């Protein structure tokens, strides 16, 4: 019979009636499960041994994708679907969350012989990538409400990811002054939604699937790792004091995350070679956080 | 202005760093494969950045020194010295530092101790965290050097037929120290021509190698002509070095590990009675978790006339399940390990070296532990007054005659084996009763473990 | 339902008399709680011997002197004089053990309690067993 | 002196006055410990540094045995002692727990030189074995109340485990229709008892040992791992829907655990090759769960 | 009182432990590199103290026996037998136990089955956790022995030009058992001179090796003169042994792994049309995750007149 | 941490019973920690070779715990 | 608790030695253990210092027993400085591992005794161990 290989698969995200086949996929992980109500009615009459278990709900699925950067920049739609406002090829973090509910979309995981798993009512809840000395890759995390098995599906023949972008060394700046001795710049963006369970007595003897959710908060964060370097005795630029507001940018040849004003906290580790670690979050009144997506030639 | 050649190296083994005399230091006749030295550890600290224009530079720090390694091979050369007239091997302090952790005492009974008959090494007193401590002195041409506070890690002995009996020593020292001034005159301490002649008179040839293996659970001695083998005495000594970040460190002390006396013996498959095939088939048919074998590897052979020999004895040995080694002539491998009766008992095995082994000497070494202590060879049991029979309700206090007449253990035990018509006590006063019309037997065996049999069939009748 | 402990190892002291006393008590488990009454040792005799080995033909190191202290309280004492202690010390194994050179193995011992009479059944009973050790002393 | 090697040991279980020496034992683990009451009475008068610790109880021991299957089927007594009813060579899971207290037995761990450790008031609390592509072995877990050191003991010369049963591939059926692509069938049975601590003021200045216990519940469970295989498009037999009641049997050449009616929950993992995982428990009104023990030739 | 030489070894392959006849056992012509045996596992328990006067003693326990290892090399020697007039290879039951887990049936269509034209082996019926079960019988000079319940782990075939076509067998058995009495008369079961002449009439020379490779995605046949190669039939069979602390154990059953049919083919670069260079350039230009090639390695060459071939 | 060692059958010195008060000293050539009276709890592990583990704390009325520091030659 | 008869004595070179034993009888039936002292009547202590435990070992010295304050249980064991010198003469030249001043001089044990207090010779060993001489510098 037909076995199902992960390497022989195709992941298509269905949004607005168009299929976004996300090629250049390094690895994805997903699971499906059901919720049970298992009670044991041991009584003084009969100290029974057999439980009363009924399947009544579908446990929400947690799908994680690892997607390489591409020249056609389809992967920026994950920021677009997660709530960021768009102007050109740059994504803004809005001052306030636009809507109460996230942007919902369906996703297919295609396989050979018309086999498919249909995740519905999905939303992008996490996107983080590490700019480092290895090839950058953004791990997106989406949560589903209802999963199903379907025969025919949606396959993104045209909308697809192009060639992976060549590696380019990261560099973090303050205005235009470079920060020396970078190790690993990791950026994190989240849409911490929550499922609104509305399982009621009208759903008795039926399988319940989560359908609606609301956004608790959105945020942009970055953890920067440096080597503890000082150029002067009693230096003022490079030290361990906190910085309430400072313009920061984690720049690459193909992407540049901008914090117009940042709150930096420093942490020193007395390891083999001393390392300082930053904790960059935008300030209260900071302008929207920028995320530029340069395909080629900026 | 001179180059130093390895052929001019001379090795002296000492227990003292000063006051060197002929009882604390002797030369050790080494071979080409001698080697010694000391290695050092380091570390590279490299900065691993990710941005453009990264820093590409390293830095090295010396952090520690390893324990000094030394090794050399020597010939097993038993002989008798003119001063004490006791058989001794020239590298006897090496054997002592291998065997026990106490001060050397050849007059004693533990570790390396000699006798007027043979030189013996037993491991009955090796329960120490730091065995006897040596100092290897190295003399290459003109310059001196030595390794400080050495310990004998192991002693490899390879039974390589068509070759001479040789032992390979290995060990570790705290630090290798080069000496600018002469510690002692090597001319005086080094062996002179007379003892060299005496030594070269006695050589052990690995070809003439007989092996004596016996299953203690079945009393089955096998006749296995060896093809090649090896046995090791290993201490598993590990040297501890402190970790200091600011200064390099050398090892400070050591700790002995688990004492292992293993071996491996290759031989061809023989279809004859009690051959290699029988041993292999018995071992693969029993399939027992534990084995009790007596193994006595006798280098140099056994002969009626005096011959040099080196003997390893494993009283309670453990033999692995053999395997067949498919070659142009089929063979097998008998890998064994000498285990003690109790973990903290020592006595895993012992060794006996001498240039004068008659067959009786090695036999009583095997069965008594010393070549000088004689052991019983045969027994014929004797009744009370040359009596040939017995009647109902009559006593028979039987006695014993033993050979040789100078055996250390002349006593025997008493037992009844065949028939039920009499009973015997500890002294031997056999007693019977009425209604005894069958032929009953009586047996006696010595308490030295020789394996001597005393039997008699007494024709007890119902009487007149 | 529980186990017994017939195997007991004794340790004697050299140059000192050794005295061990055993009490036999009747027991029962019933509706009322455990009722214990001392066993009346009448016509009850003891006898113990020591040999250097279990195997047949072992040399008899010594023998224990047996006595009954109190029949009403069911107490019997099994012991040996100081001379017997010296005799066993002479016949003990010479092999010492580190961490305590005092103790040396002396052999194995057994104790049988028996009741022999014309109307009594010829019944013996090995009450204990084990090994005898010696704590070597220097005084005397 | 005498050291104690695990390989040189013999485990004898004492039940009903007969010794069940359980040979073919792959490995066992046990520990003994005591309970303390350590209080530090720091006062304004004396801010002391020395605690007031008294040992007053024996912590219950947790002994785990790993026993190979044998031709004489002595190992089924663990199911017998754990509460299952017996008919012939098959063990039933009773509808109700028979008695309030479990079946108590003593256990010895013999060693050379009359050395022994005596666990008392034991009960079998867990038995689980995995039918897989390796040799099956059932890990039993017993809990003791009192441990002790004794000189003489009980040694099962006659009652012993025979030769280990040869390996045979597992197979799971629905009625008589085989379930394809099995990976690992793991069965679990438990008697979740609880110690009734009755340490009172009459036990002051004495060491307390647990003696009595009651059965909270018994259960039979099995986790089945398959490869996600489908034979048709929109298949009905093989899918991810829950099955309220279905007859299942995890069969071998020497053992067969039968669920007359089973509640199956499925879980799909998008691994290298897709794997589905079952969660089989008997239903409310299902007939007693069967465990057959075939020595040879069924 | 005798020494046994390896040159006098004779190997018989059987499917039954009794009732040995010419349809259950045949001799297998082996070479110098034949080897067999069985290894044993052990363990040392050592006390590791830290104080002065520590205990320094060890103890060994035999705990388990490993699966028996056997291997030998044989020549690929197809021929036709006079009895059935169907082409058959002398070590045909080895091929069957390699190919399928069912009872041998040369009249069938799966596993090792022959014909009036050629002897054929296909792996269409190898879905079994325990393939066809053999018993290797070893006769060295006078003494007998055999390995119980063997399984063909793999069959190595090395295409070594300027050498004869040969196959190397490997496998495992439950236990190696030495036999004191003769199981069957080796004179009768062993191959006689007539079939020896018939076999030596047919030899496969690795030099005359043509290869036929075709890209199924493009319909492009290549002309690649081989330099040297090898292909393997592997079962990845693992033998399970039980763990018992009180007694030593021997393996009890096995389980076949993943059936792999790999290969490796070396050849010189040719600039001619449809040569090695063209294949290499096409393969490195396409850069495809999956390839569909038809490969037909023909040992012994192809000719208009009758020739032996594998 | 010790190895479970017994010298006699039914030994009194070496067993698993708790010890309310016993003088203990963990001695070295350069340091010696002294507990004038100690509360010892024992724990047996049925590992490859049986190991017993102590838990030594000073008692309520024990004298002050000693820690000697010997540089060289005590 | 259990048994702690084994204690090692370290006697000083060139200095007389005297040990003060407060005999006591503690009972742990009541939580505050009874401090009742034994009453020293018809009691005599004997102790000899003998090198090694082997039979026929030479008597290095002999302890001198003192019984004082019988009511409260205390007692004294001592030996003159001449006995100390005789002990130090026969001590081994090898020094103790933990203290490079002590040298093993022999073994010892003291034996209490009741002499017909109830027509019984109830004599049992009190303590035991090894005697160590500590090399002095003053003389």
């Amino acid at each position: 019979m037909f076995y199902s290989l992960m390497r022989e698969s195709k992941i298509v995200i269905e949004y607005d009636g168009r299929g976004y086949h996300f090629d250049a996929l390094s690895n994805y992980d997903a699971s499906t499960s059901f919720q049970e109500f298992k009670t044991l009615r041991r009584t003084i009459h009969n100290r029974t041994n057999y439980a009363d278990s009924i399947i009544n709900a579908q446990d929400p699925s947690s799908i994680s994708l690892a997607i390489n950067f591409s020249t056609t920049l389809i992967e920026s739609n994950f920021f677009d679907w997660m709530g960021f406002t768009r102007e050109g090829n740059s994504l803004f973090l809005p001052r306030n969350t636009p809507n109460i509910e996230p942007i919902m979309f369906n996703m297919y995981i295609i396989n050979h012989n018309n086999s498919c798993i249909y995740f519905e009512n999905c939303y992008v809840s996490t996107v983080d990538f590490s700019l480092d000395k290895s090839i950058p890759i953004l791990n997106v995390g989406i949560e589903s409400g209802k999963f199903s098995e379907v025969s025919t599906f949606r396959d993104g023949y045209t909308i697809t990811q192009g060639e992976v972008l060549p590696y380019s060394a990261p560099a973090v700046y303050t205005n235009s002054s470079p920060l020396p001795a970078l190790i690993s710049a990791s950026m994190s963006f989240q849409q911490q939604c929550s499922w609104r369970e509305d399982r009621n007595i009208f759903d008795i003897n039926k399988i319940y699937t989560n359908k609606r959710a609301y956004v608790n908060e959105m945020n942009a964060s970055a953890t920067l790792a440096f080597y503890y370097v000082k150029r002067l005795v009693g230096d003022k630029f490079l030290n361990l004091d906190p910085e309430t507001r400072t313009p920061l940018i984690i720049k690459n040849k193909y992407v540049s995350i901008t914090f117009p004003l940042a709150r930096i906290s420093k942490r020193l580790n007395f390891s083999d070679l001393y390392q300082v670690e930053y904790d960059v979050i935008p300030t209260a009144d900071s302008d929207p956080v920028e995320i530029n997506f340069f395909g080629e030639r900026k | 202005m001179s180059l130093q050649l390895l052929r001019n190296t001379r090795i002296f083994v000492s227990t003292v760093k000063t006051g060197h005399n002929k009882t604390n230091t002797q030369e050790i006749l080494v071979q080409d494969d001698i080697s010694w030295g000391q290695d050092s550890n380091s570390t590279d600290i490299t900065v691993n950045e990710a941005g453009p224009r990264p820093t590409r530079g390293s830095k090295r720090f010396n952090d520690s020194l390893n324990a000094a390694e030394w090794s050399f091979s020597t010939y097993i050369l038993p002989y008798k010295d003119k001063n004490t007239s006791k058989q001794i091997v020239p590298d006897y302090m090496l054997w002592h530092a291998l065997s026990s952790g106490r001060a050397i005492n050849l007059e004693g009974t533990t570790g390396a101790h000699n006798n007027a008959t043979n030189f013996m090494v037993n491991f009955k007193d090796n329960s120490y965290h730091e065995l006897a401590m040596l100092h290897i002195y190295i003399l290459t041409d003109k310059t001196w050097s030595y390794i400080d506070s050495c310990q004998i890690n192991q002693a490899e002995v390879n039974v390589d037929i068509e070759d001479i009996g040789r032992v390979t020593w290995s060990g570790n020292g705290n630090q290798l120290i080069p000496l600018d001034e002469q510690p002692f005159d090597p001319d005086q301490i080094g062996i002179d021509d007379e003892t060299y002649m005496t030594i070269q008179g006695s050589y052990i040839k690995n070809k003439l190698t007989i092996l004596k293996i016996k299953d203690m659970d079945t009393n089955k001695s096998y006749d296995i002509p060896i093809t090649g083998g090896t046995f090791t005495i290993n201490n598993n000594i590990t040297y501890l070095t402190p970790n200091v970040m600011s200064r390099v460190t050398i090892p400070i002390g050591s700790f002995t590990g688990a004492f292992e006396l293993t071996g491996s013996l290759t031989a061809y498959l023989n279809d004859k009675s009690l051959g290699s095939m029988e041993l292999y088939k018995d071992l693969i048919k029993t399939l027992k978790v534990v084995n009790r074998f007596e193994i006595a590897l006798v280098l140099g052979g056994e002969y009626d006339d005096e011959r040099p020999a080196a003997i390893l004895v494993a009283k309670q040995a453990h033999v692995n399940i053999p395997t067949i080694e498919t070659d142009d002539v089929l063979g097998t491998s008998v890998e064994f390990k000498a285990i003690p009766s109790d973990l903290d008992a020592g006595d895993e095995g012992y060794l006996g070296f001498s240039s004068k082994y008659t067959r009786t000497t090695i036999n009583n070494l095997i069965v008594n532990g010393d070549g000088a202590t004689d052991a019983v060879t045969a027994i014929t049991v004797k009744s009370a007054g040359n009596v040939t029979t017995l009647n109902r309700s009559a006593t028979l206090q039987m006695s014993v005659e033993v050979t040789p007449s100078s055996a250390r253990n002349k006593e025997v035990t008493w037992a009844i084996t065949a028939g039920d018509a009499a009973t015997i006590n500890a002294t031997g006063l056999l007693r019977a009763d009425a209604s005894k019309t069958g032929a009953v037997t009586v047996e006696a065996t010595a308490k030295d473990g020789s394996g001597v049999k005393g039997t008699k069939v007494i024709t007890v009748t119902a009487g007149g | 339902m529980s186990t017994e402990n017939r195997v007991i190892d004794l340790v004697v002291d050299e140059n000192v008399p050794y005295g061990l006393l055993m009490q036999f008590m009747d027991v029962d488990d019933s509706v009322y709680p455990s009722t214990s009454k001392p066993v009346d040792l009448t016509d009850f005799s003891l006898r113990g011997s020591i040999k250097s080995s279990l195997e047949d033909g072992a040399e008899t190191v010594a023998s224990f002197t047996t006595a009954i202290v109190d029949a009403a309280q069911g107490v019997a004492s099994i012991s040996l004089p100081v001379s017997a202690v010296t005799t066993i010390a002479s016949k003990a194994s010479k092999e010492r053990d580190r961490y305590n050179p005092r103790q040396r193995l002396a052999g194995y011992y057994d104790v049988i309690i028996t009741r022999t009479a014309v109307g009594s059944a010829a019944s013996s009973f090995r009450i204990m067993e084990g090994k005898v050790y010696i704590s070597d002393g220097v005084t005397q």
